[PDB]
């Protein structure tokens, strides 16, 4: 068999149940195919240079993610990406983790429905980067609708040519507790119990992290990859 | 039976005229007295483990007790002089001076009169924009370094002799500097922030060294002159050595380590834990020793300290508006003395005088505790 | 203001996240309407005489529900219903709890999309019972689709006449982790972490409760209310 | 100084010819000896708190120790006679007999020879269909009541004198009867099940009383002859009194109470807790006393017991394939003796002989522990 | 039981059956709520100062509305906006009628105005909060989930959710003004779509051709 | 060009604006296709011999329909169907009205989108009945959704063979005031003004028909 | 009855079974209504003056179309459009073919459901152009979904005024082999047999047109 | 690379373009999987013993299929089921061809047979498990989520999910036999729907009228 290490690099602002149910589903699917052996998963929050809208400083999110994965036996919260002064592309962080794993498992990017759909947004991805990612490391995506992913793979040509490295994982026990709805409910003053681990929830109300002032903090600023490219 | 055995033992001990006393094992009477003395020491409540342990020069007519008259239980002075809050307070290395750091703009020096052990304001320092959250005294108590909250990008070094501001430091505007630690050489300091800056700096304001990859919360420079202990984000305390670029792991926990202090012997570490209380760790064996029970502390920075003769008592604050003291052999608290209104966060003990204690509150009081009247 | 005690009587085989998120949502809505004050919630699993398909014995489910509501400060797991020899109708258990609360808060039935739709199934509810429940105690329903509940209330006549006692609560943070899917995933050998509280999950694997033999245990037997009516 | 003080004390004590000895507080020498004896008792490891506490009749020439030769540490007999498992094992009230209940069809009586403290099979009882999971001896050890697993709707009452099956009981086919407890009157028993049955029954097979609303797991009839302690489903132990129909609350926990036992003094309760270990509760004050550290027990029924002279030691099983023993003043285990292969669930202590112990395993062994050779 | 007055501020070019059905539905819902009492409804056509496309002179629309509401027992038409020579705002008109009128005024709309609140940077958020908080909103729609969806997304609307009532309509009636105008342009008969008097008026004056 | 007379049946319990709008749409389409000249429309309420479905007596519905069409000009109410002791299939009504007119314009039936569906349910309509209806007179179907009607015509073999005698008219105004919904609104005491002609509303209020 | 000649334009890059089936459906519908007699169909591939959209040279497409229609009888390929130095609006093609036939059956354009949509996008079609096209010759629209085409006709004013000269034909077999999809299949080296006439498949394989 | 033989067991009344497109698509997918190699495809029409409705004698269908597959290079038609006088089962036919044929046989179907597995109490679960485990399934469907939905619900299919391949088809081709028969009944032209030789055969013999 071959050894695979899953790597997830997103926002995690804040971390919820789906961000862990994704890892559980991916491990289940990979171990059930009889051709892989998942041994580790990595969470890598993005730094503040991403210049997204309403992004809280990095250390809050890192501590949240560390609190969430306290009981898990195979998930780590490595944070090399977040400390860099400049924004790092996905290929660079993938390469960094892969070459750290040597100085042997193969690292595979864990994805969802949104990123595969974002591949089509113009001026958001370099084509050489896309082909490198899809044909040197891998790509795993878990989606509510399987046919949407298959269709999007069909329309392009590089994805079709390298389609044996893209594994689409279907999920039937629905969860769509996205971060924006969590923040919106938290701003009004509702209860977000049983959608996040309890320690994260207690930390959130202790520090009073999310409010209107934090939400409206990056308006009109061009997103970091767009400005650089 | 027992009477004859006791008489025989006494007659043997008196051999060191028992020849007529006989008519009318090794030395055994002495060890019974020694065991009785050991039990007497064990039953002692506010004990002191120096010059009273590992000794055999105690009287035998009256049972051993230690005084409580010299023990902080009665408030004396309420130094209500600040405006918003008193975030920090620390005694100097010589015991003569106290420095209290408030919330708005002030760090205030209070001098004690050794004739009457009473405090009076001496000099005041201003200019801080976001408040004062951490104060570190020089080894000879000639300078103090003041750092503010988590978004303070500059730190202020003062001159206690006059109050003039020596060269303040700020490497970049996008920075954070929260923790500081002096060097035993007395001419360099290690500063660190939550963002990731972990420096090694000269007194005049230059920069000598730095690291990357670590988000340090609390630092402590060891006595060896080369090793620095730093608190990480993964709930660990690690030793870092410069000029070797080496690191080693000595402590691992299951919750954030909010603050920690190291004894003068460089042997034990007393550290607060969020959602629990106060823990004690031995660095040589890397083993947890005690888990003191009962402090209302959530996700909040609350400082504690060692105290007493030979570092015997352990003092801490809490969110119960009270102050807790422990003897270093018991689970339960010794005295849950009260008096404050808002929370208590930076309780401190005098290093030299063994009967002076400071308690800084959230309502602007620096209540001073000493012996009962 | 008036005091409200929410009462939920279902299956809880096994208990999941929605069965608690429902209570949180109901408390939020009732306290936000400015006319009620929720002080307690009750979980009442149904007894074995219900003769449903693949229903594990009662004490397992009661212990599960007790483990789930260990940290909650306002939810009880009263079990008077489950110990009765014969099957008890909903009106009887509502009356029992209401009259126990006296020998004063008003008890309100907590419902979902399925039960309001089941009112229309023939020979499953007596009309006198329906009007008694809707016009003497109350009814609260939380649904994915609000217009379905409003339409269902509109078509009938007793529900329309007593419509001021039926409060429809919308929910926008999706969660549909139903019990049947949980059991199906558990039978195959997947992971149900982050969909149930951890203690319930550990208790589930320890006793090996759910399997095919337990699943095919009530086939063709008429459901208890249908046989009695 | 000290020598003169000791001489003065000795001279005073010898007053009870010191007139020539003088030339050449109240009674104080004695209390020093008493304190030394107290420390000697404190340092003793395998102590015994009866006829050795609250006394002043101990010798002084040699330090006090208690013998651990009379202490179960060495296996002697491996009574490998069953087939599938040995779920339960219990000693009779007189200490002469042992009864081991297996998994398939057997409860087996082993008689001990007081000349050599060795066990031999005496008689066997068959007929059980779903196995044996709980055994309760009559107060005079004339009958034993045997109950099976959670779906056993009938219970068998035997006659140890001959082995004949006296009138069995079964109220209904849809029933469950798991726990039993005898009455001090020796003519009635209280049986209880997980489904909800909680009865009060006569020896001949009739029914005298019953309750409803409670799912009892473990029962215990107190010495008062009227009160019955029962374990509920809401993690509580409650006292129920018939002829008054009254109930009272005395214990509340945060996890399921898998099993519990009550001392012969009717004062303490020793009970296992799922996902933790073994707890001790005082019923008079309703206060937890000890929390003994270290037993691998998840959601599984594992029985423990009191033992030693004056109920001094606490013995328990675990899923580590080992057996744990504790002294009733310490957190840590005293002896983690091993030997079993599969799990250990029904360890037991002899009531009369203070040096016989039984350990029933999951692989069909009833290993008997006695003094080391 | 408070006294409430309903106000409609639309173009009304021309008036059809759906508007009067809206008034009837709103009154029925408000009286059946159990805490209200409707006493008067006002129709105020927009003036001709707007300078839009397809907007006939205001006097014709006023006469049409007067013919349409003649037989009603509690509906009246107000003719102040049409006579103003400068285009006034909705909040100003609401204030003017409230001072002229004690019963409180409320606004009648549909799902179009609630959606038009959320277009990017058209209305002033202060204006929105004064309209919602001081006066209120009755939003009679053929679709129910969409209005609640719009209220949920908007923070101001959710903050003031107690002054907004949404009324579900379960009878399909989509007689928009644009479709009526298109039908009239080509000579298609519109009888039983529009009241008899106003239909005869339009046929007599050849308003649309 | 040829003449044509539109005939509509049903129960009309009560009558609403939908049916009058159906006549208007059918007339506009027929005059616009450029091959016919509509001259008359007839309404035939069902008599009191059908199986009861909450149906009020015949004379009430007949006078209601007369009150509705009093203002109209080219629409008439024929009471022959109501004044019969036995239920009549619509084929007999078509034949009788055609015979009366001959004693000659062709009669065209008016129907909604539900009659096409009912033509397909087994054991409800005879093959010869549908053949006669579609071949001798023909239908005009007024539907909110036109694709479904075309699908219904496509599957059925008789309709496909006679597809030249079936017309489909699209309605681009979404108003379907079904009689059941308006009856339910009447039952609860709500207001149905502006959905039914004013005279009919006054009459219903006066006589208190539904309660 | 009157004669009629069907004319179809486009690019045909390449030609598929969809277009031939469109011709057959149009012929069957037109002959089925009992008012016309279709006599000829013409295919006019676009020449090499249009803006490039991955378009192969004209002669390749022309010979492909000829190979497709070799087995057919009443379908011809006209190469006048391809052999021009300037791009021509379809109105000019209609006029030229009508003039050639006169030197007289009416010419009817053949189009899909997308031309009706393109008639409405602003600043692409002149009003007089659409008026001439719909009034002088007319259109036949073959669509998978007929409701959308009727909606497109209903909104547009010119089409509504000339709605008598526009025909709509329903296709009840769901096969739309779009040229883009088949070009993509050719690019990846997959097999397109049984979707294109056998001769055209052999010709495409021989010359290796797309790669 | 294993050697695989595809088998089609359908009525084929009559044969159209979609079946040959199915064969081409299945071969392309199997060769592009990277672990397989297709060598032969077999079409076996159902015999006339079925006694169904609209089923013409088997010899006509066999001749039609022989005409249709004449030009292909790797497709053959087998004529054993038609000649049997008793209605045999699918598993028996699969076994018979496997013994006659080393390459393994596999079954070609659509979304209809996968759904027909799950009808209440028609097939025997042992029969289903032998078919799935011993031989395999290729499900060339125009819809992708539905096949996985059916596999998820069924416990046997999920247990043997490694021997079932679903192939997505992204070109709309729905030329069913019933629609072809309906078109032929009324005289509608079906040219370019069906191969030329077999269309000429049907027109010559007037099979459907
Ligand atoms: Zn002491
Ligand atoms: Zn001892």
């Amino acid at each position: 068999k071959t050894e695979v290490v899953l790597l997830a690099c997103g926002s995690f602002n804040p971390i919820t149940n789906m961000h862990l149910r994704l890892f559980e589903l991916a491990k289940d699917y990979m171990n059930g195919t009889g051709r892989y052996t998942v041994v580790k998963g990595i969470i890598s929050p993005v730094g503040d240079a991403y210049k997204k809208k309403g992004l809280i400083p990095a250390y809050h999110r890192v501590i949240m993610a560390e609190l969430a994965t306290k009981n898990s036996k195979w998930v780590e919260v490595d944070t090399w990406e977040s400390l860099q002064k400049e924004w790092k592309e996905t290929l660079k962080v993938l390469r960094h983790h892969q070459e750290k794993l040597e100085a042997v498992p193969k690292v595979k990017l864990l994805c969802g429905a949104d990123l595969l759909e974002s591949f089509a947004v113009p001026n958001l991805w370099k084509s050489e980067d896309i082909t490198q990612i899809v044909a040197n490391y891998g790509l795993i995506c878990v989606t509510r609708a399987g046919n949407d992913a298959q269709k999007f793979i069909y329309e392009s040509d590089v994805l079709w040519k390298h389609r044996s490295n893209i594994h689409v994982v279907n999920e039937w026990i629905a969860n769509d507790i996205s971060s924006t709805k969590i923040r919106r409910a938290l701003r009004r003053g509702q209860s977000i119990r049983y959608l996040v681990p309890d320690l994260v929830q207690e930390y959130i109300e202790k520090h009073n992290l999310y409010s209107s002032e934090s939400e409206d903090r990056n308006a009109g600023v061009i997103l970091a990859p767009l400005q650089r490219n | 039976q027992s009477d004859e055995d006791v008489i025989r033992l006494i007659g043997q001990h008196l051999n060191g005229t028992v020849d007529l006393l006989m008519q009318e094992p090794p030395r055994r009477l002495q060890t019974l007295l020694r065991q009785a003395v050991e039990l007497q020491r064990d039953r002692c409540l506010y004990h002191n483990t120096k010059l009273d342990n590992n000794l055999d020069s105690v009287s035998l007519l009256i049972d051993h007790v230690c005084s409580r008259r010299q023990f902080p239980c009665y408030t004396q002075q309420i130094l209500t002089e600040h405006c918003n809050e008193v975030w920090f307070c620390k005694f100097s290395n010589d015991g003569t001076k106290l420095a209290t750091g408030s919330k708005d703009t002030t760090v205030i020096i209070w001098q004690v009169d050794p004739d009457t052990h009473l405090l009076k304001l001496l000099k005041t320092l201003e200019g801080h924009a976001y408040g004062v959250s951490y104060i570190a005294w020089s080894p000879d108590d000639n300078y103090l370094v003041a750092c503010g909250p988590d978004d303070c990008s500059e730190l202020w070094l003062w001159n206690v002799q006059t109050g003039e501001l020596r060269t303040k430091m700020s490497q970049s505007h996008e920075d954070s500097l929260t923790s500081v630690a002096w060097n035993p050489d007395g001419k360099r300091f290690v500063t660190g922030g939550q963002r990731g800056q972990f420096y090694q700096c000269d007194l005049d304001g230059n920069l000598l060294d730095s690291w990357e990859g670590v988000r340090v919360q609390c630092l402590w420079c060891l006595s060896d002159g080369k090793t620095v202990l730093a608190s990480d984000t993964h709930q660990r305390i690690r030793g870092y050595n410069f000029e070797d670029l080496t690191d080693r792991n000595i402590v691992q926990e299951d919750h954030p380590i909010m603050s920690f202090t190291i004894s003068k012997n460089g042997r034990l570490a007393l550290l607060n834990v969020a959602t629990q209380g106060v823990h004690l760790w031995d660095l040589q064996d890397r083993v947890l020793v005690r888990k003191y029970q009962g402090v209302t502390q959530g996700f909040y920075t609350i400082h504690s300290c060692f105290g007493g003769h030979n570092e015997d008592f352990i003092a801490s604050g809490s969110e119960d508006h009270k102050v807790y003291i422990w003897h270093k052999r018991s689970e339960l608290p010794i005295a849950e003395l009260t008096g404050h209104t808002r929370t208590v966060n930076c309780v401190s003990w005098n290093p030299q005088i063994p009967s002076m204690m400071a308690s800084a509150s959230d309502d602007g009081t620096v209540r001073i505790w000493g012996p009962a009247p």
